[PDB]
């Protein structure tokens, strides 16, 4: 299977302007009739190359004439000798029941539904399956009325009829041209939650949420988030929905989280269904963020789409930025920034040093579904955010407005978007564009000096990005580098030079650069890379006291958290080295004291305190090291937890009790208090065993909501408390019939620190709530084991690797997209010690040998073995 | 797209 390259992009030889589809639907054999109006733009001798995969062709007509000038090759139907304008009619057959890959048209339970992004439409009919070809669709669907009473596609119901033999049809029309990745079709039986939203100019939009029969009780939060999403986009971006109806369908069987199909989003039911006894605060916030995300794509993705798939970030990075701003405006900005930065430094950095490293705009791709990445999404968004940081809100909004004014109704490029921001703002973003073409994480090194004779503070900032597996050449970037300088009272010193204010966002554009500030009347404590102003590794020689001083005085709550992370980092590294030498945890009294002060500070926002009291995950810890020792990291997180539990037991308990809430509310202050309370519980679980066991069992049984129940159950597993097996058994007995709820329990099993966890995971393949046919169940058991239990996954006997090989040998054939997400842990072999690396390499070599190796895996494996 |  061969790589496509971004610099090979060329405009298509043909366009399609309109497509009329008819689906005679049936799970065994669906007959598809596609009538496209087409226009030749290239040369007469150039043929029309239509993509198609696993299609049985029935016939080809050109202006109603049966066509003899064509041939089928691998993945294509090539048609010659066409006039300039013509009508193409294709009839073909497909088989949804056989589609275990869940790409194109497939079954989810008794429903039929689609997934077309990136290149799924070509599994439905022969088409120009590329996103610079935009067409107006009309979709007629014919099906059995009893199995499929709801027949849905994009746009508005414009026709309908009854047929003989219990069949009926419905025809839909969507007036906006679209690329085919945004086609959807759903056929099934559903309960439907109906509501409306009136836009700010007065358009009444009908909202419809389709869920499986029985689940209407879990739907109102998603509807409420949808309305909140529509409203925020109006207030913040000035954007209104542009259709009459907005449908979302919740399906249980989905490779993805959710998909923005125009006017008919299809969502994984994990991002829709919530009730207080089944869903945590985190699930509610996620539903809100994901509903918003797909909604935001209506502009940033649909009204302006992507010229080609190498431009994916144009929509996903910008739309992530949007969903982050939405969550942040509605909730706690600081908590959002904090967690997004956790993801960046702990997962996206790992990617950007792995064999799969790529720029946010890739240059080379073999399987495009492999590039829906942490890089494209999260670093993508950080790149948008830097543009925002350089321009300010007002200018950023002007650039958004110019982007739409220019590109509404067409497919654009990343470079188009940058250009609009540049032209609208008059900020020069030439050098800035290098963030789109250069992979890897820059290292920004800072040295300082205070001169008391001249009252000048001097910052010497330098950058470099190391070579990555994909690129040997690197150059300096335009790094927006935000600073604040604090005096000995905790006040900000005005930034100035030669009697003029200076912007506090410094433009770090060279390999090495000095900035000098004047009238710095006291030696400053600096806050550097404020709010993570660029997605870079900061190297600065902090003292502990500088960091604790920032924990106390920094203006932005993010910086208080960040200082505390820098404070811990030094001691995480210390203690991992110690653990390798068989030594126990060492932690200075003054560090413990800094955390005691956060617990007992009565002015601190509880939401902030909770994050400072949530230790960096094993993944964030892992990025502090060149070579990763996953067992030492896991053990050091546990020991650091046990030591703060002991040092802070009385304060932990007091704060636990003080934050008790009798009423459960999905409201930001309540969530903050609850998050702090459960953070204290976590520590307490690792303290004195009998208290631990009592607190945890009691919270589990008395909880009036799943947040509090799961925090307890999870602490029981994490600390291996006596009550653990009984609580786990109870949860299963109550919840086994509910897949989404069981996902959490599978995650807990998979991430257990118990010595026999692998054996338990193998056995859970036979559990009544588990099935290899369901991507969620697979992600929750196997994915969680491999990706989120690195200690057990990297057991020295290599048992973890052999297990993953066995699961991937199945999934490579069954559902390559899922297999590909699951292989990610194995491709990080170069970060491990030689012996682990040998075993991971043999594992990869074995998968490389599979018969019918999917392209999705092939891409990753060959990069990993290079 | 949200992937996971
Ligand atoms: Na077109
Ligand atoms: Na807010
Ligand atoms: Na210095
Ligand atoms: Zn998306």
């Amino acid at each position: 299977p061969q790589a496509k390259y971004r610099h090979d992009y060329r405009a298509p030889d043909y366009q399609i302007t309109d497509i009329d589809l008819t689906f005679d639907l049936d799970a065994q054999k669906t007959v598809v009739t596609a009538v496209s109006q087409a226009v030749r733009h290239g040369a007469s001798d150039a043929p029309l190359r239509l993509n198609g995969e696993d299609l049985k062709l029935v016939s080809v007509h050109i202006n109603d004439e049966p066509w003899t000038a064509w041939k089928e090759e691998e993945g294509a139907l090539v048609i010659s000798n066409l006039p300039e304008r013509f009508t193409l009619k294709i009839i073909n057959e497909i088989s949804p029941a056989a589609n275990t890959a869940l790409e194109g048209l497939y079954q989810s339970g008794d429903a039929l539904c689609t997934q077309c992004e990136a290149e799924g439409f070509r599994h439905i009919t022969y088409y120009l399956d590329r996103p610079d070809v935009l067409a107006r669709f009309t979709t007629k669907i014919i099906a059995d009325k009893i199995k499929y009473p709801f027949l849905l596609s994009n746009g508005n119901r414009v026709a309908q009829g009854e047929l003989e033999n219990g069949r009926h049809w419905v025809q839909w029309q969507d007036p906006f041209p679209k690329p085919c990745y945004l086609f959807a079709l759903v056929a099934g039986d559903f309960d439907v939650l109906r509501d409306t939203f009136t836009t700010r100019s007065g358009r009444e939009v009908a909202l419809e949420l389709y869920v499986d029969r029985g689940n209407l009780d879990r739907a109102p939060w998603a509807m409420t988030s949808l309305k909140n999403s529509m409203k925020w986009d109006e207030e913040r971006f000035g954007l209104e929905y542009d259709l009459d109806i907005y449908m979302i369908v919740a399906v249980d069987f989905f490779n993805m989280g959710a998909m923005e199909n125009k006017g008919l989003n299809i969502f994984n039911s994990k991002y829709v269904l919530a009730r207080t006894d089944t869903a945590t605060d985190k699930d509610y916030l996620d539903i809100e963020r994901v509903i918003g995300h797909e909604y935001f794509h209506n502009w940033t993705g649909n009204r302006v789409t992507c010229r080609d798939w190498f431009q994916l970030s144009l929509k996903e990075g910008l739309t992530v930025f949007r969903d982050q701003e939405f969550s942040s405006d509605l909730g706690s900005r600081a908590v959002n920034r904090i967690n997004n930065v956790r993801t960046m430094r702990g997962l996206q950095f790992a990617e950007d040093a792995s064999p799969m490293a790529h720029p946010i705009r890739p240059d080379m791709v073999i399987e495009m579904n492999n590039f829906y990445t942490l890089t494209v999404y999260e670093k993508g968004a950080e790149v948008i955010r830097m543009i925002h940081t350089l321009l300010g809100e007002e200018n950023f909004q002007k650039g958004m407005q110019l982007y739409f004014e220019r590109h509404d109704g067409s497919a654009a490029t990343c470079d188009d978007f940058v250009q609009a921001m540049e032209d609208a703002s008059n900020v020069d973003l030439s050098h800035f564009r290098r963030w789109y073409s250069q992979s890897g994480t820059p290292i920004v090194t800072v040295k300082d000096d205070y001169n008391p004779e001249t009252e000048q503070y001097t910052l010497t900032i330098s950058q470099r990005t190391p070579a990555t597996p994909d690129q040997a050449e690197k150059q300096p970037l335009h790094i927006p580098f935000a600073i604040e300088l604090y005096d000995n009272e905790g006040k900000v010193i005005p930034l100035q030079k030669g009697g003029h204010p200076v912007n506090s966002v410094l433009n770090v554009t060279q390999a090495e650069q000095t900035f000098v500030f004047d009238n710095v009347y006291f030696q400053p404590v600096p806050a550097l890379l404020c709010e993570f102003s660029a997605p870079v590794k900061l190297e600065y020689k902090w003292s502990d006291q500088q960091l604790t001083f920032l924990m106390r005085h920094a203006r932005n709550d993010f910086s208080r958290w960040d200082a505390a992370q820098s404070l811990l980092a030094t001691y995480i590294k210390l203690n991992v080295a110690r653990h390798q030498q068989g030594q126990p945890l060492s932690l200075p009294v003054h560090v413990a004291d800094a955390f005691r002060a956060v617990l007992l500070d009565e002015k601190i926002d509880p939401a902030l305190a909770a994050e400072i009291l949530t230790l960096p995950s094993v993944n964030e810890m892992a990025e502090l090291f060149d070579i990763i020792d996953p067992i030492a990291i896991a053990e050091v997180r546990e020991a650091l937890t046990r030591t703060l539990a002991t040092e802070l037991a009385d304060e932990l308990l007091a704060i636990y009790n003080a934050n008790y809430q009798s009423e459960y509310r999905v409201e930001h202050e309540d969530i903050a208090k609850r998050t702090l309370r459960n953070a204290c519980l976590r520590f307490l679980a690792f303290g004195e065993t009998h208290l631990a066991d009592v607190l945890v069992s009691k919270q589990f049984h008395e909880a009036n909501n799943m947040t509090d129940a799961l925090a307890a159950l999870s602490a029981a597993v994490a600390a291996q408390l006596p009550c653990r097996d009984a609580l786990m058994q109870e949860y299963d007995d109550k919840w086994h019939q509910n897949g989404l709820v069981m996902d959490k329990w599978f995650i807990l099993q998979a991430t257990s620190p118990a010595a026999n966890v692998l054996e338990t995971v193998r056995g859970l393949l036979q559990h009544r709530s588990f099935t290899m046919s369901n991507p969620n169940r697979i992600r929750s058991l196997i994915g969680a084991f491999a990706g989120s239990n690195p200690a057990a996954f990297h057991a020295e006997d290599g048992s973890g690797y052999l297990f993953l090989v066995e699961m991937l040998t199945d999934l490579n054939s069954r559902n390559p997209q899922v297999a590909s997400r699951l292989i990610e842990p194995l491709i990080r072999l170069k970060r491990y010690d030689a012996k682990r690396q040998e075993k991971m390499r043999a594992a990869l070599e074995q998968l490389k040998g599979l018969e019918n190796l999917s392209g999705d895996l092939y891409e990753k494996i060959t990069k990993a073995l290079a | 797209x949200v992937v996971d």
